């Protein structure tokens, strides 16, 4: 692919997301989604091979079905109230269809199956984009229509997402599928607090995005897509594996690391309403994500796996391309808890 | 080579000038017809108001005759909280008439070719 | 979530098409222009929570104009009673209704 | 929700203008030139009251003015008007352009007999002013009283008491 | 009374098609230094009747491998659409007066391709399939350019009503204003009717009979009649669009005579072109339509939007 | 200025269709901004009376509004007859 | 109503022509007569086998260019607006965008058929 | 009740939808979609939407021509399936027909809420407008307002179409 064409496609993806974020008209929001998908399909196919083509096809089918349901919900809402402005969604059937369409776009359970497959079928850069930038538009719409949400449906989907993310991640040796299941669980956490406080949703999204960016950038720096290939990195660059171990611990939600901050905050918010059983269940379930993060840390940093002879040659060369934002991303992923009250600036 | 291009360009320019003159004349004629319609509009509005009111009154009297059997039916009761005038839905003007008039009132203009 | 770029810059990217009571070409009015105008003026500035209760009458009138459910219910009741009366044979329907009416311009 | 007030049938009776569309179109310009005042009064009533039940007398006056206009036209130029409107009526689109001789004869007759001048192009489409003793309606929409707004934000901003007050943080 | 109008429209069109077959044969003969049909009937005037009687008393075949439903549906669709395409033509008054007659013709013309598509597919033979795919390619070649040319020409009419074209060309023919568009439209109508040099769906030398190779007797005659009716109809549309006859409301017969004469001239030009030139390759038709006609058509559409605004010559009837 | 002349000659010798298309498109783009009759087209569009002109209530302080269609006040279309 | 009657009349006439064609003449159908035609020799494969399309990219581009026709059709009515400058700017913008897309597909060998 | 024309057209619309949704073979699916496009054009025409109906019919005719070519190229088999050549396709078709007939009977003989709300029938003529004014078509004016009011829509639409051309070329580049 031409670099000019790649830049144009990335800019079109971002423009579709921005159009979703700045629009007041439902038609313009739908157009933003369409433009984002149209530009996103070729980016997933940048390195051409059958797996990338399969991932792109599955992604297109899922997102096109979601957009059809989105448009039908908009039209039903218009039928029962001649309104185009994104507001309290005057019809409940239309609101149910809207919620299901947005959940399918986000990959929330039980519309979760496509996320591990698409993530595994594409490159690490495409996976970074898909798991970070592609969450902004549906979450922005959900934040805008939160007051009309049905808490039962969204809470059911969020709890299912957390459970399924943990259970599915428990079974993986491929790093991209691990990241996808982690994303599913974190989306569940984000949507669990949405009917109560959208500021907490934004805070969780920001912290998750920072940690995911650090994770994907560390995985690109050490060209590993499997557990066994990541188990070699200690014999080439131990600093990368140590930073990865601390980042995994933060993603597990352990204090005093930054990944503990959202869950903590969310739990507190849920106890400001009554909502006692659900946060307890959510934390006990997030223990599963912590377990498979810890297994990855065992494989890559806390023990030393056997290496190969040809690795000696790799000792003689340095990394050519350097990521300028990786150190700041790591620091923000780990040492940010003491600045928790700054979340007031989010609302 | 040059002669053919020149002849074509001259033909195009002559056609452009003729069409400009004719289109301006047609615009003036349209303005005149629109002014005639504007002059005629108030009488049509008055007769339309009288026709609508007469149909509504006939429907009201017929409904008052019909619906006196039932216990709890207020005759001529509105369906709107507001007390201002609401344009009739045309299922209210032609609701008690033959299907020929209903067809002519609904699809008469669309089907006229 | 929503970055009100239009409000900050005063651009009007899409607000011209959000409602039916907003500056149509040739001043063509919507079928429910007055009802929507009244509901909007009632609900302006007080927030959605208060508007959902204090502007319920205007919204109900607007929805009745939009979908016309009660009007069809009333028309169906009248027609059913008339049909029963004629079937019993007591209706004695008028000439204008039957198409024998003296039309006016 | 209350009953709907409707005029009686007897109140809706008026002498009718029973000439076809071609006849009306053939005399449209002179009709708009002569009967302008009652028509403008009726249109102002119609657009201000927003209720057909409140401008019935104005409609009757419009009908009376049209009847007087057509009575005069019959009295002075029966034949030229008949020829002109027959010419207009033959056309499928009822076009002015195809019958100018008959229009010229009708115009000459009305000018000589009644001193009537056909309006120039763009004159009947003007926005005019009308003098009426009818009071301007105050609530033509029958609007309810608007709910009172949330009061306001007032006073000077002071730092938050003891900071954020979030768990153990003292700032 | 309206059914009488429908019959008086559709029966004379069929007779005109029948005798257009004879006229085309005789014109080709005399341009090829021969005579053509002059034996059965004086000057071959009974030849179309004999051809029709022979074709409708001949056994029709149902191929063993064919899909029978589509096989029978395709000629019915072709003939019915060809007859229907005539109803909005003002001569000077149309049978059906439409606000958007031009768009109606466009839609029905783009529907007519499925006759060839489905007949070729349902024949279940290789030559028919090749002909149907050539039809797909031909439509993809011409459709967009044809639509843009139509819009560019109608930017001076003011609407899509076909009768307004009579008043638009009251003083001058539209060809004097848009002769490049007229040329491209003429070539596009040659391509739209599958006529030489763009007769690729039949392709007699390459594909035997092409899409209708399995058809015989009456179903084949129906395809023939639909094709020739489309010829006459498209040339009548061109005559109305670019050479506007003067209409006197008290004497429509003069307009009818003038319009019929212009239509016959354009149809004879079609026959002349068939007799004069060799056949395109069907990729070359696509390249001609997409690399030469399309850019010029886009530029001329820009020019015909800009020109009425520049010269304050916008037509009426918003 | 000399190489582009050769480029134009070569384009005219190899792809005349594209040369004509680009010339026509450029003329169509740039000419309307240099014509004095575009505003005449705008005025003609504005002078077409699609809707009824609703009269204004006389408050006694509008000397620019005519009291009758034939009064000297109000807009004029006399510019349109000379076009 | 009239258009529906016209459609019914035309379809009925065509159907009656087919019926007459199939019921008037004498039929003698046998296996060799109804076999597929391939110029006197039996076909090797089936006509239902995949048939390669060499101009698939042009077909997709035709799908995309067909919607610009729907976008540009209302131009005769759009030319009657009061703000002619905005309308002309937007129409020229759309046509320039279409020309740019055609130029992009042309220069990247997109109009060439597959070999 | 008046001639049932709109109801008949909408029923044929649903029937064509069931025809292509049972997925016999893309040839017959395209035929069913063409039939649905035609009856939808008729439905929209009966409501005063001449331009929109004609436009949607033209667009879907072009789309189905491209789909026919692609079906011949890439979606064929030795024996293409019809609605009566396979038990799954026939079962889906019959189930769709019975579902439509049951819903029609339910909403016609009774007045009950299927999913959203209730419905009694009375024909679609009741909710019409009886609006008496105009030397123009309102739909034409609204659609033409795209070039004066919808500048933003024109911008985003044109950008999307150009991006679509670039996107299809990138996707089919292969390598
Ligand atoms: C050169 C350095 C310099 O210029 O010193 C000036 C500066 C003078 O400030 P000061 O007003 O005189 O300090 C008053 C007392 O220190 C006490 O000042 P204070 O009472 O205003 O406390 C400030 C306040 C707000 O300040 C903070 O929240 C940030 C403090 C960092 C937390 C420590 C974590 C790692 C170290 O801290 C807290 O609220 C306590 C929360 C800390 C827990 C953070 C959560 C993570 C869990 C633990 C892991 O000295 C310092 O900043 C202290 C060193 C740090
Ligand atoms: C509930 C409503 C159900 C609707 C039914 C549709 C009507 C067709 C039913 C009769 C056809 C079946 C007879 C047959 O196959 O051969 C008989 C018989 C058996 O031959 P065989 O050699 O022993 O064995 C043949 C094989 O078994 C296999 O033979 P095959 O390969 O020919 O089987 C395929 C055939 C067999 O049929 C089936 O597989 C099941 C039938 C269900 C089809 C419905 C699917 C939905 C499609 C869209 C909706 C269509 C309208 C429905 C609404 C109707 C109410 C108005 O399916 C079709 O081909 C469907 C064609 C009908 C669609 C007509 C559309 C016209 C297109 C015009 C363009 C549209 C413009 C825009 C609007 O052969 C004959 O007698 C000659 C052929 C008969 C053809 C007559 C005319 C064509 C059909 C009538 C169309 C009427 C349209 C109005
Ligand atoms: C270069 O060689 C060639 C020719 O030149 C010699 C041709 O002519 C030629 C064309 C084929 C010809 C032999 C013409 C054949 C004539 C038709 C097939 C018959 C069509 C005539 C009827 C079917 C029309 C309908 C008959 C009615 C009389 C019409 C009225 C309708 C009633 C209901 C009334 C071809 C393909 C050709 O290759
Ligand atoms: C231009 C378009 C419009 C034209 C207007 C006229 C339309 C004409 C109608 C279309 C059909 C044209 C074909 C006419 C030929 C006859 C075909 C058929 O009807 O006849 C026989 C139909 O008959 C059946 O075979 C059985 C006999 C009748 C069946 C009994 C049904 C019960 C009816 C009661 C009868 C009692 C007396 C009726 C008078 C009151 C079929 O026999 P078959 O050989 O296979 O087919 C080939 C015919 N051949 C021999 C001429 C070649
Ligand atoms: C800060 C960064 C700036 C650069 C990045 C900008 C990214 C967005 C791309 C273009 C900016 C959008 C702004 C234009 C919004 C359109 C509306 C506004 O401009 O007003 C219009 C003014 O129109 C003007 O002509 C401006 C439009 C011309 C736009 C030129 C095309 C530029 C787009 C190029 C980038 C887009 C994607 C790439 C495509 C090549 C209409 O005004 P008017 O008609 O009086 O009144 C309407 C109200 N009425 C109907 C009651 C009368
Ligand atoms: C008095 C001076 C006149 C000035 C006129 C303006 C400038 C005229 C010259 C500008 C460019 C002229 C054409 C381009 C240069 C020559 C053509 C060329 O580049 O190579 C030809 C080559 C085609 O040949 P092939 O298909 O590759 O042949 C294969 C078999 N051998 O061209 C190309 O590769 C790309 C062609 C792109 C066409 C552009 C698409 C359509 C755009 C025109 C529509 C209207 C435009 C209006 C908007 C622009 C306004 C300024
Ligand atoms: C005269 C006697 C009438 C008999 C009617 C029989 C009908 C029938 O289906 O028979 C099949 C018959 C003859 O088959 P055989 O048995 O081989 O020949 C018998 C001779 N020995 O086959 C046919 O001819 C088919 C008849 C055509 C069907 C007519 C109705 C179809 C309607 C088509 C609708 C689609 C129109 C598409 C265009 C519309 C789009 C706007
Ligand atoms: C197939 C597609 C049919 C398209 C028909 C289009 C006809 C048309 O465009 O004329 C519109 C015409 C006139 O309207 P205007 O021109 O806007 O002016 C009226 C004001 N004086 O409107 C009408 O009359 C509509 C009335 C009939 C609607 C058309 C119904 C046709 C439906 C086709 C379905 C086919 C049958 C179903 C089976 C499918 C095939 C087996
Ligand atoms: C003052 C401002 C005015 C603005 C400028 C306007 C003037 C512009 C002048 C130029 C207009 C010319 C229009 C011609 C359009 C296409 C011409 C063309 O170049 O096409 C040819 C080919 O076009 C054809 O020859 C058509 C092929 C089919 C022929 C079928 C029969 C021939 C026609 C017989 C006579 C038809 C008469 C047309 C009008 C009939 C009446 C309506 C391209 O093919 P090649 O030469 O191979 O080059 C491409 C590779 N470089």
């Amino acid at each position: 692919m031409n670099p000019i064409i790649y830049t144009t496609l990335i800019m079109t993806v971002m423009s579709g997301t921005m159009l979703v974020m700045i629009s007041s008209h439902w038609l313009l929001i739908w157009i933003g989604f369409e433009m984002n998908l149209l530009a996103m399909i070729p980016v997933l196919m940048k390195n051409f091979n059958p797996r990338a083509t399969e991932a792109a096809t599955k992604y297109f089918l899922t997102q096109a079905t979601a957009s059809m349901m989105l448009m039908m919900a908009i039209i039903i809402n218009l039928l029962y109230s001649g309104q185009w402005t994104i507001t309290k969604m005057f019809n409940p059937v239309a609101m149910t269809m809207m919620t299901m369409a947005l959940a399918m776009k986000l990959g929330l359970s039980p519309f979760h199956f496509w996320v591990p497959e698409v993530t595994q079928g594409i490159s690490l850069q495409a996976g970074l984009l898909l798991l970070t930038w592609q969450k902004l538009a549906p979450l922005s719409v959900l934040c805008q229509i939160s007051q009309s949400i049905n808490p039962n449906l969204m809470l059911t989907m969020a709890m299912l997402s957390i459970l399924i993310g943990g259970w599915g991640g428990l079974n993986q040796t491929q790093l991209r599928k691990i990241m996808a299941y982690s994303s599913i669980a974190h989306m569940g956490w984000m949507t669990a607090v949405l009917p109560y406080n959208t500021t907490m949703t934004i805070l969780n999204l920001l912290i998750y995005i920072t940690m995911t960016l650090a994770m994907f950038m560390l995985l690109i720096h050490s060209s590993a897509t499997t557990t066994l290939s990541l188990s070699h990195t200690w014999n080439k660059m131990p600093v990368i594996t140590s930073l990865m171990m601390v980042t995994l611990l933060s993603m597990g939600g352990l204090p005093p690391l930054s990944g503990f901050m959202p869950k903590w905050m969310i739990i507190q918010e849920m106890t400001k309403n009554e909502s006692i059983i659900m946060p307890t269940l959510m934390a006990m379930t997030a223990l599963l994500n912590l377990y498979f993060y810890m297994r990855l840390a065992y494989s890559s940093s806390l023990t030393m796996f056997p290496s190969t002879n040809n690795m000696k040659m790799k000792w003689q060369f340095e990394h050519t391309k350097q990521m300028k934002l990786l150190p700041t991303m790591i620091v923000l992923s780990t040492l940010v808890l003491p600045m928790t009250p700054a979340l007031s600036s989010l609302n | 080579g040059y002669s053919m291009f020149a002849v074509g360009i001259g033909t195009l320019l002559f056609g452009y000038w003729s069409m400009m003159k004719w289109n301006r004349e047609r615009r003036r004629l349209q303005i005149e017809d629109f002014e005639a319609r504007i002059a005629l509009m108030p009488l049509f509005q008055a007769e339309k108001d009288r026709r609508v009111l007469q149909m509504l009154r006939e429907n009201l009297e017929e409904e008052a005759i019909i619906m006196k059997d039932v216990p709890d039916w207020k005759v001529g009761e509105s369906v709107f909280h507001t007390t201002r005038w609401v344009t009739p839905m045309m299922g209210e003007l032609y609701g008690l008439r033959t299907n020929e008039e209903i067809l002519s009132a609904t699809y008469g203009f669309i089907w006229y070719t | 979530p929503f970055f009100d770029v239009q409000k900050r810059l005063g651009l009007d990217l899409d607000r011209w098409m959000t409602i039916q009571s907003a500056e149509q070409p040739h001043k063509i009015p919507g079928r429910c222009h007055a009802f929507e105008k009244e509901w909007i003026e009632c609900a302006h500035g007080i927030g959605g929570i208060r508007a959902e209760k204090e502007c319920k009458i205007e919204f109900d009138d607007f929805v009745e104009c939009l979908l016309r459910q009660k009007t069809m219910k009333r028309l169906s009741a009248i027609k059913r009673q008339r049909d029963k009366l004629i079937k019993e044979g007591k209706y004695t329907p008028p000439p204008h209704h039957l198409g024998k009416e003296d039309p006016r311009p | 929700p209350g009953i709907v007030e409707l005029p009686t049938l007897e109140d809706l009776k008026v002498q009718e203008v029973k000439v076809s569309s071609s006849v009306l179109k053939a005399a449209a310009h002179h009709y708009g030139a002569q009967c302008d005042k009652p028509n403008k009064e009726f249109m102002l009533c119609r657009w201000e009251e927003k209720d057909p039940r409140r401008c019935l007398e104005e409609g009757k006056l419009v009908n009376q003015c049209a009847l007087d206009f057509f009575r005069q036209i019959k009295r002075h130029c029966a034949e030229p008007f008949t020829e002109y409107w027959t010419c207009i009526d033959y056309s499928g689109l009822q076009l002015f352009r195809h019958c100018r001789k008959q229009q010229a004869k009708f115009d000459e007759c009305v000018l000589d007999k009644l001193g009537w001048v056909r309006p120039d192009l763009g004159e009947l489409s003007k926005v005019t002013k009308v003098k009426t003793d009818r009071p301007l309606p105050e609530n033509p929409y029958h609007s309810r009283a608007r709910p009172e707004p949330n009061p306001e934000a007032e006073g000077d901003l002071k730092p938050a008491k003891h900071g954020s007050r979030l768990f153990f943080w003292t700032m | 009374m309206f059914m009488i109008n429908i019959l008086s429209l559709i029966i004379p069109i069929l007779l005109a098609v029948a005798f257009l077959t004879l006229v085309e044969r005789k014109v080709l003969g005399y341009m090829q230094l021969r005579k053509g049909p002059n034996v059965v009937g004086p000057y071959g005037l009974l030849q179309p009747i004999a051809d029709a009687l022979k074709l409708f008393t001949k056994e029709p075949l149902r191929p063993a491998t064919s899909s029978i439903s589509m096989f029978i549906i395709a000629p019915i669709l072709a003939l019915s659409l060809a007859l229907t395409m005539w109803v909005p033509l003002p001569m000077p008054y149309p049978l059906i007066n439409m606000n958007l007659g031009v768009l109606f013709m466009l839609a029905m013309s783009s529907l007519a391709v499925y006759s060839i598509l489905w007949s070729g597919w349902a024949s279940n033979s290789k030559y028919a399939l090749i002909g149907a795919l050539r039809a797909v390619a031909q439509t993809i070649s011409y459709e967009v350019t044809l639509a843009i040319i139509l819009l560019s020409v109608l930017l001076m009419n003011g609407s899509y009503t076909l009768s307004t074209l009579i008043t638009t060309q009251e003083h001058i023919w539209m060809i004097f204003t848009s002769w490049p568009l007229a040329m491209m439209w003429f070539i596009s109508t040659l391509a739209e009717t599958n006529r030489a040099p763009f007769d690729l769906t039949e392709g007699e030398s390459e594909l035997v009979s092409g899409f209708n190779v399995e058809y015989a007797a009456g179903p084949f005659a129906m395809f023939f009649m639909a094709e020739y009716a489309n010829i006459i109809m498209m040339n009548a549309f061109t005559a109305i669009l670019f050479l506007g006859a003067s209409h006197d409301p008290h004497t429509p017969e003069l307009y009818t005579i003038n319009f019929v004469l212009k239509t016959l001239a354009l149809t004879i030009t079609f026959l002349w072109i068939r007799a004069s030139y060799p056949r395109f390759r069907y990729d070359q038709l696509m390249h001609l339509l997409w690399k030469s006609f399309l850019p010029l058509t886009l530029a001329l559409c820009m020019w015909h939007i800009s020109l009425p605004i520049m010269t304050a010559s916008i037509p009426p009837q918003s | 200025a000399g190489r582009i002349a050769s480029f134009l000659k070569n384009a005219w010798a190899k792809e005349p269709v594209l040369v004509a298309s680009f010339a026509i498109g450029g003329l169509a783009i740039i000419l309307p901004s240099l014509s004095p009759y575009t505003n005449y087209a705008i005025r003609i569009n504005r002078a077409t009376p699609y809707n009824y002109p609703v009269p204004l209530r006389d408050d006694g302080n509008m000397p620019d509004v005519p009291s009758h269609p034939q009064d000297p006040q109000g807009p004029s279309l006399e510019w349109l007859k000379n076009l | 109503m009239n258009i529906m009657l016209t459609l019914l009349t035309n379809v009925t006439l065509a159907s009656l022509l087919v019926l007459i064609a199939f019921w008037l003449p004498q039929l003698n159908a046998y296996s060799e007569k109804t076999s597929p035609y391939e110029c006197g020799f039996d076909p090797m494969g089936s006509a239902r086998l995949p048939f390669s399309m060499k101009f698939f990219l042009v077909a997709i581009t035709f799908l995309l260019f067909d919607l610009e026709i729907a976008l540009l059709l209302p131009l005769p009515w759009a030319s009657q607006t009061n703000n002619l400058k905005t309308m002309l700017t937007m129409a020229l913008f759309l046509l320039i965008l279409l020309a740019a897309s055609l130029a992009y597909e042309w220069t990247q060998k997109g109009l060439e058929w597959a070999e | 009740m008046t001639m049932y024309i709109a109801f008949i057209l909408s029923t044929i619309f649903v029937i064509g939808f069931v025809g292509f949704s049972s997925k016999p073979s893309p040839i017959y699916g395209g035929l069913g979609l063409i039939v649905s496009g035609g009856v939808g054009c008729g439905i929209v025409l009966n409501f005063g939407g001449s331009f929109l109906g004609l436009m949607v019919f033209l667009i879907y005719l072009g789309g189905m021509l491209v789909v026919f070519g692609y079906t011949t190229a890439m979606a064929t088999e030795m024996y293409p399936e019809v609605w009566v050549s396979n038990k799954t396709v026939f079962g889906a078709f019959v189930s769709g027909l019975m579902m439509e007939f049951c819903m029609v009977y339910y909403a016609l003989k009774e007045e009950e809420v299927e999913i959203i709300f209730k419905f009694n029938g009375l024909g679609d003529w009741v909710i019409y407008d009886t609006g008496d004014s105009g030397f123009f078509s309102e739909e034409a004016m609204g659609i033409a307002a795209l070039y004066s009011y919808g500048t933003w829509l024109v911008i985003v639409t044109g950008w999307s179409l150009l991006i679509g051309v670039v996107v299809i070329m990138e996707i089919t580049r292969g390598n």
